[PDB]
């Protein structure tokens, strides 16, 4: 608390906090310089790919979607997310990408600017057969987390088997000639490949049972894939508790 | 009120014996009736002292829990439970953070409570020590018969009898006495026996012979008296109540602590609420709004700080312990370093309290002996034959003898059986002459006349050692005047000569001068009896004057003395350089008091009192303007008349003051008067008469060896060695602690900003949380502790003793300049360094800084396993969290790294690290090594990511804050360079802690 001296304070910080924001920014901007505008410096963390699903999880979903077949409003929440993802793989959207078949990895070259947008493989929603959506016995959609320059697999395709032992359910898979087709990899990155589409795998649980919580875990297997669950339950697997309480 | 107790007492010593009885309804001969005594007992109450009420420890501990910071910590702890409670009901949250964090925070408050409790200690058993004095019972005469009764049973009016070896049961009016002497050291602090008789000697009852007081004891003789006062009513009983009555008070250091707590608490509440509302406007749910708040509280309160202060004090205390200075109360460690005025007792404090010879008058010259214990002085005279003659009388004419087994100890130290005068003489000769016993052996004493009350002289006849004429030599000593009447000739040099008027006049001058010195003077003379007149057989009659007493030869005069402790004069000057005013307050007589004052330096050379001006000018005292005299000597009798306003004037008016012949209450009054001025006062004393003053003083310091038990109980600190120099050390230590405390406080506070800012950005930016709550505790509780403590070790930057005492009003432990530097300048730099590493970790992982804004809702969403980074990769919930936690860990480490520079800068307020040497402090360096070791251990050790959420950091990560750490060092170095370069103001006033 002074007087006719506050000007000696205000002006001080003005060009001291000034100098400091100026240095702080100074050091962010140098750091930023030393990173590739197409690939992060560390991939470890991300390394085991996560498996995520469309149905917004109330808790541990992907199908921890408890709803009532008898009620229209009950499913509507899950449908919004379901439509949101699928909307992306519309045919209108894909004009210019390239058509493929289930096969081996395709190498666009190095992660370099000298080539134009790397052409991604087309993916038709049509491949996901039979899947508003399933009013009863939901048809959840699975996806593998994108990771640049990662080649998951061996053989033609990386499998996804969902399992409960464990009470009855009937598993049905819709996956574009397979499971996850290898022709989709490696992923060049958003910079290199803009409207890139990752392979989806629809799963339908036609299960005869009703009114009970079924813990259904869908797992992906590969040399590359590893699982935790002692931590991230997401790591290469799903945790969904479907309940068709009708 | 105690105010009544502060005043001088009034008594019945003036009344006649018979009149005294009328008031009391008592009998001088018969004493009270059994029935009457009982009746009075119920009326008056018991002859006992009743201590006051105290407080429990449980309450004392709990009171600390409400130490601001503790309050904030409590709100945080509860708020944690509140969030937890809301959570448990609404959605089953498996997490245990809140609940646990709540547990941890509560623990922090309790542990912190212990530290403050430890600091706040008051070990006081004053009443207990007094109880130790109490005897048992007392003899009274009732129904014409004497019987022993419980002392409490004693009532006013009964007839009491005392004899040597008994403690006075109550205040008594002496009716009759025979050779009674008493020790009134309780009132005076002086042990010399004082005679007690029925006659009223003086108007002041404290001085008169006819009154005997409770708390004193009869040394010899017997006496009877009528009890005037009992219990609390007695003169000392009141002093007891007053000492008990006076409040302990609050240490200055304590006041400073509370002051900053309010400052920090204020900022905490302001930012806490300020952001609470800012969040709500943002649209944050109450569930979240509270969580942010808890973080804010943790960030703002320096959890570790109060404990650090206690540790720093304890460490300082330990050093002093090595000094032979024991500190009972941890806070007292500072007080001293804040004293403005010292009120000191003379005897046993300033002085050694050991009588001794002063000077001698022979050969028409005054010679001065060496009074000092160690005998640091020089010799006055070996050569003159006159000296040998005087020496012989001092040895021969002396009854005193050393206790056996003394040979180990030094001559002035050894215990002697005899009166003080004879012991002084014995020690005087033994030192210069060699063994006295030898002299007594060589000259056997045939006959002697011991000092008589009437005679006023002591005479001895010895066989001359000389073999040529082993005849009889007569020696005698006594009152100087009396000896003079007895002498015809004077041994001048070796030869004797007639005693002319001229020499006689010189004798008077010598006698008056020595007396002026406040010294007790004795005359010495001898006579060589004629051989023909006295045969070797010749019998001498002690009872009847068998031999001539007159026409003797006057050898010389001897006078006595005592002395200041060796360290004292130097210590006084040092206190004065420090700007501390030193006042003498003593029970002793003024002539002695003034002389020592000059010796020690209380009264500087050239300074004059009104009386001395009058003498020099040879003008009346009334004529002298008092303003002219800087120095003053006030007798207790005069003090009694004066009002406190008058006392105030004396204190303001004089720089060098001596209060002599003061009573215990008057010492208290002097102390209070100084305090009234607004000065912090220290009292130094050894005696029971010091007790009230010691209690009242802001800090009382008692002498350990010399000190009486009561004084020690009254005091805050004890000098075990009786080393007065320790006071100078004590004052320096408190100041150093204040200087070092500021450094430690600034150091601790600076880290608050890097803790605060991440929370703020979190809300405004909507970025992932840069630093967690748990992480904050790792800093304040873990890493910062050793380094903060190490600042206590710092040496003085400048000559601390050179500066004046701090102005408790003006100079505070924590001021706005500290906040500006800690919060505004350096802490800000640290915050950025923390953020930078935060950005680096995220960016390396794939989340570039641009992308982070407004991400937190998605980031926090447990449901979303697929958050997209800058690259286009998708992350699960747990995976991103690991990165986030790693961010917390690096941010944490960045604080440590930035703290390294801060520790170095905090080392010195003014001076450069080059000058001070950022290096001598071993503890400080240890702090840097341990703090880094702990941080690495926390990050690297397996299992820590679970509990603390600390993750392993890449080598590169450690480096991120390095540039910021360096900037801090340079910045502070440049700043300080400016301060020293120009003492003018700008940088100094603003930043200088």
């Amino acid at each position: 608390r002074t007087l006719s001296r506050w000007v000696w304070i205000s002006l001080y910080y003005v060009a001291f906090y000034v100098v400091m924001s100026g240095i702080f920014a100074l050091c962010i901007y140098v750091l930023m310089r030393t990173i590739d505008p197409y690939t992060p410096d560390y991939q470890d963390q991300l390394k085991s790919p996560g498996v995520t699903l469309r149905p917004d999880v109330y808790g541990e979903k992907g199908l921890d979607i408890s709803y009532n077949v008898s009620d229209s409003t009950t499913w509507a929440g899950l449908a919004h997310t379901l439509h949101r993802f699928l909307a992306g793989y519309s045919p209108a959207a894909q004009e210019g990408s390239i058509n493929c078949t289930s096969e081996k990895y395709f190498f666009q070259e190095s992660f370099l600017a000298p080539n134009h947008t790397k052409f991604s493989c087309k993916f038709t929603a049509d491949m996901l057969q039979n899947c508003g959506f399933a009013e009863g016995k939901p048809c959840f959609i699975i996806k593998m987390n994108r990771i640049v320059k990662f080649l998951p697999g061996n053989s033609t395709a990386p499998r996804v088997d969902c399992a409960f032992d464990g009470p009855p359910l009937q598993v049905e898979y819709f996956p574009a000639n397979g499971t996850y087709s290898l022709h989709y990899f490696p992923y060049y990155g958003k910079k290199a490949q803009p409207h890139y589409s990752n392979p989806l795998v629809a799963a339908k649980l036609l299960n005869v049972p009703r009114n009970r919580d079924v813990v259904i875990v869908c797992k992906i297997l590969a040399e590359h894939v590893s699982f935790d669950n002692p931590h991230d339950p997401y790591e290469g697997k799903v945790e969904f508790k479907l309940k068709i309480q009708k | 009120l105690e105010n009544m107790k502060k005043e001088m007492e009034i008594n019945d010593h003036q009344l006649s014996v018979a009149e005294l009885e009328q008031k009391y309804q008592t009998s001088a001969t018969k004493g009270l009736s059994a029935s009457l005594a009982a009746e009075l007992l119920l009326r008056d109450g018991p002859n006992a002292l009743r201590p006051p009420r105290g407080t429990p420890e449980y309450v004392k501990f709990a009171r600390q829990l409400a130490g601001g910071l503790q309050c904030l910590m409590w709100v945080a702890a509860a708020i944690c439970l509140i969030a937890f409670a809301i959570q448990a009901s609404e959605g089953d949250l498996t997490t245990d953070d809140n609940l646990y964090l709540a547990l941890a925070l509560i623990a922090v408050v309790v542990v912190t409570g212990c530290f403050g409790y430890y600091q706040e200690f008051k070990s006081t058993n004053i009443i207990a020590s007094f109880k130790n004095l109490v005897p048992q019972q007392a003899t009274v005469i009732r129904d014409g018969d004497k019987f022993q009764i419980n002392a409490d049973q004693l009532v006013v009016g009964d007839l009491v009898e005392m004899k040597g070896g008994d403690r006075v049961p109550a205040d008594i009016r002496i009716l009759q006495a025979q050779g009674r002497k008493v020790d009134n050291s309780s009132l005076t602090g002086e042990s010399e026996p004082q005679t007690r008789s029925p006659e009223c000697t003086h108007e002041s009852p404290l001085e008169t012979r006819n009154i005997a007081f409770f708390s004193t004891m009869c040394l010899e003789g017997t006496a009877q008296g009528l009890v005037v006062n009992t219990g609390d009513r007695t003169i000392i009983g009141r002093i007891a109540s007053l000492a008990s009555g006076v409040e302990n008070e609050k240490t200055p250091i304590a006041i400073e602590i509370e002051h900053f707590v309010d400052i920090i608490a204020g900022l905490a509440i302001l930012f806490g609420a300020t952001f609470f509302i800012v969040a709500m406007c943002i649209g944050y749910t109450f569930l979240r709004a509270m969580v942010f708040f808890m973080a804010i509280v943790v960030a703002y309160v320096p959890e570790g700080l109060l404990a650090t202060v206690t540790v720093c004090l304890s460490l300082t205390a330990k050093r002093l312990a090595s000094k032979n200075c024991v500190v009972k109360n941890l806070e007292a460690v500072e007080t001293l370093g804040s004293t403005s005025v010292i009120c000191s007792d003379k005897t046993g404090t300033l002085t050694q309290n050991r009588m001794t010879v002063s000077h001698l008058w022979f050969d028409n010259h005054i010679h001065s002996a060496d009074t000092t214990e160690d005998q640091s002085g020089q010799t006055f005279d070996q050569s003159s034959e006159t000296w040998r003659a005087l020496c012989r009388v001092l040895t021969l004419c002396n009854r005193a003898a050393f206790k056996s087994g003394q040979d180990a100890v030094p001559v002035p130290k050894r215990i002697v059986i005899g009166d003080a005068s004879e012991t002084a003489l014995l020690k005087f000769s033994e030192l210069t002459l060699g063994n006295a016993m030898g002299y007594r052996e060589r000259f056997p004493k045939v006959c002697e006349i011991p000092f008589n009350s009437t005679n006023k002289f002591q005479l001895s006849i010895h066989t001359l050692e000389d073999p040529r004429d082993p005849r009889h030599v007569l020696v005698m000593k006594g009152a100087p005047e009396r000896v003079l009447e007895r002498c015809s000739s004077i041994l001048i040099k070796g030869q004797e000569l007639p005693l002319d008027e001229q020499w006689r006049e010189a004798f008077q001058t010598a006698y008056l001068s020595l007396g002026g010195l406040g010294e007790r003077v004795l005359g010495f003379c001898q006579l060589y009896l004629s051989e023909k007149d006295y045969p070797p057989g010749y019998a001498f009659d002690v009872e009847a004057m068998n031999f001539p007493t007159s026409g003797l030869s006057f050898a010389g005069l001897v006078s006595m003395i005592d002395p200041p402790r060796a360290t004292v004069p130097d210590a006084v000057l040092k206190c004065r350089t420090a700007g501390i005013r030193v006042i003498m307050v003593t029970g002793d007589h003024p002539i002695t008091a003034k002389a020592i004052a000059a010796s020690v330096g209380i009264i500087s050379e050239g300074s004059e009192t009104v009386e001395d001006i009058a003498a020099r000018l040879r003008v009346p005292v009334d004529q002298v303007n008092r303003k002219d005299a800087r120095a003053c000597v006030i007798n207790g009798m005069q003090l009694k008349d004066m009002d406190p306003s008058e006392l105030v004037e004396a204190l303001r008016t004089h720089p060098e003051m001596v209060f002599a012949r003061t009573s215990p209450q008057q010492k208290l009054v002097i102390v209070e008067s100084c305090q009234r001025l607004g000065a912090i006062v220290a009292v130094t004393g050894d005696g029971v008469n010091d007790s009230p003053a010691l209690k009242k003083a802001d800090i009382g310091v008692a002498m350990g060896i010399a000190g009486s038990d009561a004084a020690k109980n009254a005091a805050d600190m004890i000098l075990l060695d009786d080393n007065f120099a320790s006071i100078v050390t004590g004052v320096e230590q408190g100041r150093l602690i204040f200087d070092n405390l500021k450094k430690s406080i600034a150091y601790t506070l600076t880290k608050n900003i890097p803790e605060l800012t991440p929370y703020l950005i979190y809300i405004t930016v909507s970025v992932p949380l840069p630093l967690g709550c748990i992480t904050i505790l790792f800093i304040e509780l873990c890493t910062d502790i050793f380094p903060s403590v190490s600042l206590a070790y710092e040496k003085a930057e400048s000559d601390i003793m050179h500066l004046r005492p701090r102005n408790p009003k003006r100079d505070r432990l924590v001021n706005e300049p500290l906040a500006a530097y800690s919060y505004f300048q350096i802490g800000a730099i640290q915050s950025f360094a923390g953020f930078t590493d935060y950005f680096t970790a995220m960016a390396q992982e794939g989340w570039f800084p641009l992308l982070c804004v407004g991400l937190r809702p998605q980031w926090e969403n447990h449901h979303l396993q697929d958050l997209q980074d800058s690259y286009g990769q998708e992350w699960t919930f747990g995976q991103r969290l690991y990165q986030q936690y790693t961010c917390y860990t690096v941010f944490f480490i960045s604080i440590e790294m930035c703290q390294i520079a801060d520790v170095l800068i905090r080392k010195t307020r003014r001076l450069s690290a080059f000058q001070q040497g950022f290096f001598r402090n071993r503890i400080l360096v240890i702090a840097i090594v341990f703090q880094v070791c702990i941080g690495c251990f926390l990050c690297y050790c397996p299992g820590m990511p679970n509990i603390f959420n600390f993750m392993p950091i890449r080598f590169q990560w450690w480096l991120v804050p390095m540039p910021f750490g360096l900037l801090i060092f340079v910045y502070d170095e440049i700043r300080k360079l400016g301060v020293r370069c120009c003492p003018g103001s700008w940088w100094d006033q603003e930043l200088y802690y």
